[PDB]
């Protein structure tokens, strides 16, 4: 039981460490949103970036 | 003016693919003043080599 609480505890600390990865209120591997469009050129271009789920 | 340029006073974007629209909508409305600026400069090169011929 007491390794069974130890990972228990790890396990909500993945938890913390993934609700806490956000940069300016987004985030890639939070999992809120599937993909990020970015600029590739001055008329608009989408550089596409898949999400990756932490 | 904006309605000479295809633009509106109440032209705006409020989602970012009303801002995607907004991108090659300014893009028409550069272009399109640019090219009456173009036509205003030969008019007034037309207005300046009439001046000669008439002096």
């Amino acid at each position: 039981n007491a390794l069974k609480s130890d990972f228990d505890s790890l396990r909500d600390q993945i938890t913390k460490a993934a609700s806490n990865a956000k940069f300016n209120g987004v985030s890639i591997a939070d999992g809120t949103t599937t993909k990020l469009s970015f600029l590739a050129n001055s008329d608009g271009s989408a550089f596409t970036v898949t999400a990756k789920t932490l | 003016t904006l309605g000479g340029l295809g633009l509106t006073a109440t032209s705006s974007f409020t989602t970012a693919a009303a801002a995607k629209t907004m991108i090659g909508t300014i893009d028409t409305a550069l272009q399109t003043a640019t090219n009456k600026l173009a036509s205003l400069g030969t008019s007034s090169t037309g207005l300046d080599t009439h001046l000669t011929f008439v002096g």
